[PDB]
């Protein structure tokens, strides 16, 4: 990864910067509220007594929880078509107004609630617009509304008729009840939409979450600060999330950036061996992934601390360098120097007897090269 | 820039090699920080010690001599001295050398000076008594010798004094906070560049990525990363402006150093 | 009469906790030192953006606000309301006497004369400060309840108002009034405009002090 | 940039800091200009005549 | 439709040669300074006794 990195086939000595280190996060927590008001349905899904087809019922269902999937899976119903959206995104969805029709028709006459028929029914009793949006559910209800004898209370508008349920009728004559559900948006600011799941909630692990629409990543800690109790979650200076409060049990709860850093290798030179050591840098060596350091920069693999000081080699921080001596490699705390003694006293000197000729050099660049370019021609 | 994404990655990869380049340039940086003050203060050979008496001709050096009786070890003024003065991919390297080290090349600059005059700094150290270290300085400013021996004692009461006022002038620094300072406020706009659409729809690539198809959000990920990478060039550009006025200024240190502590200028 | 408000009319422009962070804030506010019509015993005022109001007494003569375009029918309002019970919320189209009231036997409630078309429910000495604010559907209502040690005049201080309510009704307005408790056996109205703070706050998360900063240069 | 026209302002909002940090950069270049002459010239205590 | 493509073509050379010319002022205002040493070391080394 070095050569790859420098792009040759021999390196030099040095320490040099190859990649990164980043934990992984699994799974996904959805955190949540509750649900209270569930929309109470088993009063228009569940009344004793429907209503004519030629005076249909209205009912506003307004501000609530609807869990059309109650609803969608039932099993219980004969008919349920959507139309301007498709049944199983309807728990996922949020509209300003919920209507429910309710009636009752023939079995054979519940192809007539549908935008664009005609016919008795949908001409003069009860028409859908054109570009419908809800969606339409039906039943049989022999039982509960045809009676021997007849049972002549359910009329419609053809100037109003009777049909004379009975109990010994053909499919196709036999009544069915009718709820048509029209979701519609004016232009407020919201209202009734679809519920809310909430996974479970851990702490210790660098993960994914999502609380009431807070998205972000991180490890999760039990807090210690006290917010207001309206307030949600806590930001930094420079505007960075790093408290929230937990929806369903109400705690503080700290949000920690998931390590990272820096990944280096600390090598002798390939013309001396193809050991290596690893820097791993300013994380905590217990969540790396023989010979594991700990340095205050960082957490080193592959080399072995000793207790003697050299001169400086290969620089790792801190402090501490590396060298390649003791056949592999080795972690300890520079060395300033030599220590010299001077036996100063209070009438003591000390004279020199002999000299040296000494010739150093000093080298230093005076100039680089001229280089022009055409912008245009490049 | 991009941030975990990784709609943003593969968009960003066709950029060619201008991230290598801004690591590059602060890689560069942090490397000469070190070499600063390398040639700063590591200017001696050895380790040197003062002996135990401190029998230097009435002349008091306690106040800036190491305090045995701490981990720092650190002297009483160096004490005054200091009590005065993660991210979306920031990282603060350490130094390599600990300020414990660079306390203990300052005190045996020190005890060099105080026990040898100049000659450490020209080779070996050659003790001399302190009283006749200072006559010879004071023939370096052109006054005659016995002026020093004759006045001793008046001269070394005026040096303990003026050194006594110095704590007190010091319990100045400004020159140490504006470097300080000016470096956190421009670790702070970058990090504030990050909550900025440059004329996207927001500013949070999340957002913009579940709340339209790949054609549609490509677009505005790519308003995002522009403004994004001319921010950290920015930074880079000053970093690298900010760091060849903190160079010469090492320099003039390090020849203060040799030619104020290690000679008679 | 006009009165001068000191430092009033502070609120908490959001959820999200915070500490000692002398944050910067762009939004609807009373400015500082503004001119504040004062009241006593009431008629039908605007609206336009917002509103302070503050009241004082140790009875409860102050019995809630109602809100709207034509306060009558032909277009819906707000109505809140406070017999000796506790708070009434309602939106219907009402019929609003153009000087309505309720009485204190104890019966009272010559309000309204209409109530059609509800399309909200809801049933259930001192110094107490209300900001209205009306954005995008929500209908949003601040609050406060300091005790005075006077019994009806405006005092000088600091005190930040903390959200109460949050409606999504919908409702246009441009007209309130005011609804007191009458006599059979003081208030103030500022407005609010944007201004640009900077608000102080303490490390348990409460702001403490305000800067208005287009009050004067120092600022 | 914008020139007296609210539809460009409202427009240069949507990049950040851009124009306090150049405003910062120029502004500091004219206080190290006074510190230049008098670090030259005011070199001396009294006026001597 | 070409013109829409070779603008983004254009606007990266010109920020890469851009970066091109502010590094090179950079680093000759270092080269500046070593040489300008290097001519006082000639004068008060080599011309002098220092
Ligand atoms: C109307 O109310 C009835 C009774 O509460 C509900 O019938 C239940 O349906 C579930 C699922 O089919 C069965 O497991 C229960 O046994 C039924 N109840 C009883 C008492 O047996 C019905 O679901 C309600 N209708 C709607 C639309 O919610
Ligand atoms: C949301 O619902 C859960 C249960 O579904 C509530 O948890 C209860 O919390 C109280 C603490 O006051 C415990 O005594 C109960 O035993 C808990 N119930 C269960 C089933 O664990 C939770 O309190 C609700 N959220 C809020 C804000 O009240
Ligand atoms: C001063 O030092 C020089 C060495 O630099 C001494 O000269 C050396 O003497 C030894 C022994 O006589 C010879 O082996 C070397 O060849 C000499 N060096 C050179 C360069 O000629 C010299 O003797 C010393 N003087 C005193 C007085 O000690
Ligand atoms: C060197 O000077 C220090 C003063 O900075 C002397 O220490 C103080 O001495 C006085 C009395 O002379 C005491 O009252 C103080 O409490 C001392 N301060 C300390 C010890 O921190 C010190 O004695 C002088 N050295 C010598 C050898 O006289
Ligand atoms: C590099 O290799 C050559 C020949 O293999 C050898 O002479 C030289 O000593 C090597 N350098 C080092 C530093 O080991
Ligand atoms: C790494 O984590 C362990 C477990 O909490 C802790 O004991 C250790 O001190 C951490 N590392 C450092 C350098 O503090
Ligand atoms: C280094 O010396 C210390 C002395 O405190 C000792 O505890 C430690 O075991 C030594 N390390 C090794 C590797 O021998
Ligand atoms: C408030 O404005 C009215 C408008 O005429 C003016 O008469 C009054 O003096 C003002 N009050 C204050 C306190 O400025
Ligand atoms: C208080 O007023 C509301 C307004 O409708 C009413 O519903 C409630 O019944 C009243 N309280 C009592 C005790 O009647
Ligand atoms: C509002 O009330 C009037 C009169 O009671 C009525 O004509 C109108 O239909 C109602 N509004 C709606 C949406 O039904
Ligand atoms: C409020 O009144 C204005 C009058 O200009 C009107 O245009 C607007 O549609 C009304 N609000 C709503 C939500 O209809
Ligand atoms: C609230 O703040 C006060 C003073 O700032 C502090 O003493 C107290 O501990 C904090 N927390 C409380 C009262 O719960």
């Amino acid at each position: 990864e070095t050569k790859c990195t420098l792009k040759s086939f021999t390196v030099e000595k040095g320490i040099y910067q190859t990649s990164n280190f980043r934990v992984q996060p699994t799974e996904s927590i959805v955190r949540f509220p509750n649900i209270t008001n569930l929309c109470p349905f088993g009063e228009v899904f569940n009344a004793t007594r429907f209503a004519s087809v030629y005076a249909w019922n209205r009912k506003r269902i307004s501000n609530c929880v609807a869990d059309y999937s109650v609803l969608y899976n039932s099993a219980s119903f004969s008919t349920f078509k959507c139309y301007g959206v498709s049944p199983t995104k309807l728990n996922d969805l949020c509209f300003t107004n919920v209507y429910a029709d309710s009636f009752v028709i023939r079995g054979d006459e519940v192809r007539q609630i549908a935008p664009g028929q005609t016919g008795k029914i949908a001409d003069y009793n009860y028409k859908l617009p054109d570009d419908f949006t809800g969606c339409v559910i039906a039943w049989n209800s022999n039982n509960l509304d045809s009676k021997v004898g007849g049972n002549y209370n359910y009329l419609y508008r053809l100037p109003l008729q009777s049909y004379g349920f009975q109990p010994t009728n053909g499919v196709g004559y036999q009544p069915y009840r009718v709820v048509v559900l029209s979701f519609e948006l004016l232009h407020a600011p919201a209202t009734v939409c679809g519920p809310k799941k909430s996974t479970n909630l851990v702490k210790n692990k660098c993960v994914n979450f999502n609380f009431n629409g807070l998205t972000g990543t991180g490890v999760l800690t039990e807090s210690n600060k006290k917010f207001l109790p309206f307030q949600q979650f806590g930001r930094d200076i420079a505007d960075t999330t790093d408290a929230v409060r937990d929806p369903q049990t109400l705690e503080i709860l700290d949000i920690t950036p998931c390590s990272f850093g820096g990944v280096s290798v600390i090598t002798p030179g390939t013309n001396t061996s193809n050991q290596v050591a690893v820097l791993y840098q300013g994380v905590n060596c217990t969540e790396v992934p023989s010979n594991v350091f700990q340095t205050r920069a960082g957490c080193l693999i592959g080399a072995e601390h000793v207790n003697n000081s050299y001169e400086c080699d290969i620089p790792i921080g801190a402090g501490i360098c590396a060298s390649y001596q003791t056949q592999s490699i080795i972690a300890y705390t520079m060395s300033l120097g030599a220590e010299n003694s001077v036996a100063y006293s209070n009438n003591s000197i000390a004279i020199p007897t002999n000299f040296t000729i000494s010739v150093t050099t000093e080298i230093l660049p005076v100039s680089m090269t001229k280089t022009s370019v055409d912008c245009t021609m490049y | 820039i991009c941030g975990d994404s990784t709609e943003c990655s593969n968009l960003l990869l066709q950029y060619g090699s201008f991230c290598t380049q801004l690591n590059r340039a602060l890689t560069g940086i942090a490397v000469e920080q070190d070499k600063n003050t390398q040639e700063v203060f590591a200017q001696v050979k050895q380790i040197y010690k003062t002996p135990p008496i401190k029998d230097f001709g009435g002349f008091n050096f306690s106040q800036i001599l190491p305090d045995p009786s701490k981990p720092s070890k650190r002297s009483f003024i160096e004490d005054l001295l200091f009590n005065k003065v993660k991210f979306n991919g920031l990282t603060v390297l350490p130094p390599l050398l600990t300020d414990e080290m660079i306390a203990q090349y300052t005190s045996a600059l020190l005890a060099g000076t105080i026990t040898s005059g100049w000659t450490f700094g020209a080779g070996a150290a050659l003790q001399i008594p302190f009283a006749m270290q200072m006559a010879y300085r004071f023939n370096g400013i052109g006054v005659t010798q016995n002026v020093l021996y004759e006045n001793q004692k008046l001269i070394a009461n005026q040096f303990n004094s003026a050194i006594g006022k110095i704590q007190d002038s010091l319990s100045a620094l400004g020159k140490l906070q504006d470097v300080v300072n000016q470096n956190a406020q421009a670790l702070n706009t970058l990090v504030k560049q990050l909550s900025s659409n440059f004329g996207a729809i927001s500013s949070v690539l999340n957002d913009i990525l579940s709340r339209l198809d790949p054609p549609e959000a490509e677009v505005q990920i790519d308003r995002l990363i522009t403004g994004r990478l001319q921010s950290l060039q920015t930074y880079v550009t000053q970093q690298l402006i900010r760091a060849a006025e903190i160079r010469a200024s090492a320099n003039l240190a390090a020849t203060k150093m040799s030619e104020c502590v290690l000679g008679q200028s | 009469a006009y009165t001068n408000s000191f430092t009033r009319g502070v609120y908490y422009p959001d959820k999200v906790f915070r500490s000692s962070v002398l944050h910067s804030t762009q939004d609807l506010f009373l400015p500082f030192f503004s001119n504040v019509t004062w009241f006593h015993a009431n008629p039908v005022l605007p609206f336009n953006d917002g509103v302070y109001f503050a009241s004082t007494e140790k009875s409860n003569i102050i019995r809630g606000w109602i809100f709207g375009t034509t306060l009558d029918s032909k277009t819906q309002s707000l109505l809140i309301v406070n017999n000796a019970t506790n708070v009434v919320i309602k939106v219907c189209e009402f019929q609003f006497c153009n000087d309505p009231f309720l009485g204190v036997m104890e019966s009272e409630f010559r309000v309204y004369s209409s109530a059609n078309n509800c399309t909200f429910e809801y049933v259930s000495k001192n110094l107490r400060e209300f900001v209205f604010k009306n954005i995008d559907g929500y209908f949003k209502i601040y609050s406060k309840h300091t005790p005075i040690n006077l019994v009806r005049d405006l005092p000088q201080g600091f005190s930040a108002l903390e959200p109460l309510v949050d409606l999504p009704i919908g409702i246009n307005i441009t007209r309130f009034q005011t609804l007191l408790a009458l006599h059979r056996s003081a208030y103030y109205v500022g407005y609010l405009q944007p201004r640009t703070f900077l608000l102080k706050y303490n490390e348990n998360g409460t702001i403490t002090d305000a800067v208005d900063c287009a009050l004067d240069p120092l600022s």
